[PDB]
């Protein structure tokens, strides 16, 4: 995506994390409970699945990009 | 009107937030909250950590500070909460600096004195109830003097009735000696010292009589 | 108004007390008698070839992980 928009969801993971009068700066690790943190989840696992099936075998799942 | 919290600081309200947080502490947001009738609990502790504690520094940053800054967000991309921990700052002001280095009264007079007479009023309601049956009791027992009193000037002697006794072994201290422990037993004799006390005692008896 | 315990109920007042005379549940006799001793396709890939905290135990970290989905 356009990098502002990285920008603003990575800003977004970190964030504080207060509960129960207890904080701390979430500096490692992404936050299940946003929004849009499904996409970045997916997005994530994407580069896991590419990483198991390499480019060739994910390329023939995927198929040809055009159809 | 009831409603949905927000708005800006005024600073009367900031001076407010400051005193309930010298008063309850950093962990008690809610009654800090209930303080501020415009500010919700939340809102508060932001403005706290973000603006108005004072172990914050909003001082510019030397060129090496900079240097320091610039180099965090060109390695941590915008991760500004991190970054300003790195710097030791607070992270809004961290950002706005980086972001330069790149290129009515009647109402809040009310919750003044609401304010300043909570905070000078530091007591559960047990305390101020018992208080109150205090001064009450006291009248209660100069009411009964008084009547008391009259009534010897009259001529008729009443005597004050008893604590209504709540148990069975319920002391009266006048009665008889508390727990008499006595002293240590005489190794240098002391009659003549007892006798003299008595004396004083029983002067001291007459005196008040008189009076 | 209400406060913590520093000069505990001294059985010494207990000792001076006089005695109930009930009879408790656990008092009724039980073991009366006492015991006594005698005495191609695997190449294309990316990556192809004790502590004393318990807040830092193996076990305690594993535990959390399980625990919280």
């Amino acid at each position: 995506v356009d990098p502002n928009i990285a920008d603003y969801i990575t800003a977004k993971n970190n964030v504080v994390i207060n509960f129960k009068d207890m904080s701390h700066v979430n500096k490692y690790g992404l936050i299940r409970g946003l929004k849009f943190a499904s996409f970045i989840f997916q997005y994530y696992g994407l580069v896991i699945d590419l990483l198991l099936l390499g480019q060739e075998r994910a390329t023939d799942l995927a198929g040809p990009a055009n159809n | 009107p009831i409603y949905v919290k927000g708005g800006v600081w005024t600073n009367v309200e900031d001076q407010i937030l400051k005193a309930a947080v010298q008063k309850y502490g950093t962990h008690q947001w809610s009654k800090v909250a209930s303080l501020l009738q415009k500010k919700t609990a939340r809102q508060s502790e932001l403005r706290w950590n973000e603006y108005l504690n004072p172990k914050l520094n909003f001082t510019e940053f030397s060129k090496e500070e900079d240097a320091q800054l610039l180099d965090l967000a060109r390695e941590l991309p915008n991760q500004w909460r991190t970054i300003a921990d790195m710097m030791a700052r607070p992270a809004q002001v961290c950002v706005e600096r980086y972001n330069r280095l790149l290129e009515l009264e009647d109402e809040e007079k009310e919750m003044l004195a609401e304010a300043r007479a909570r905070l000078l009023n530091t007591q559960g309601k047990k305390a101020t109830r018992k208080i109150r049956e205090r001064m009450l009791e006291e009248s209660k027992r100069i009411a009964e003097l008084q009547k008391r009193r009259e009534l010897k000037q009259a001529g008729i002697n009443v005597a004050i009735k008893k604590p209504k006794k709540k148990y069975g072994t319920d002391i009266d201290y006048n009665e008889d000696i508390v727990y008499e422990q006595a002293p240590m037993p005489g190794i240098y004799d002391t009659s003549t010292e007892d006798r003299q006390i008595k004396k004083k005692f029983e002067q001291f008896e007459r005196k008040v009589n008189r009076k | 108004s209400h406060r913590p315990q520093l000069e505990a109920r001294s059985g010494a007042k207990a000792a001076a007390y006089t005695p109930t005379g009930i009879e408790h549940a656990r008092l009724l006799p039980g073991h009366t008698t006492l015991k006594y001793r005698k005495f191609s396709w695997r190449k294309g890939t990316a990556f192809g070839r004790y502590i004393n905290d318990m807040t830092k135990s193996e076990y305690h970290q594993e535990f959390l992980h399980k625990h919280v989905r």
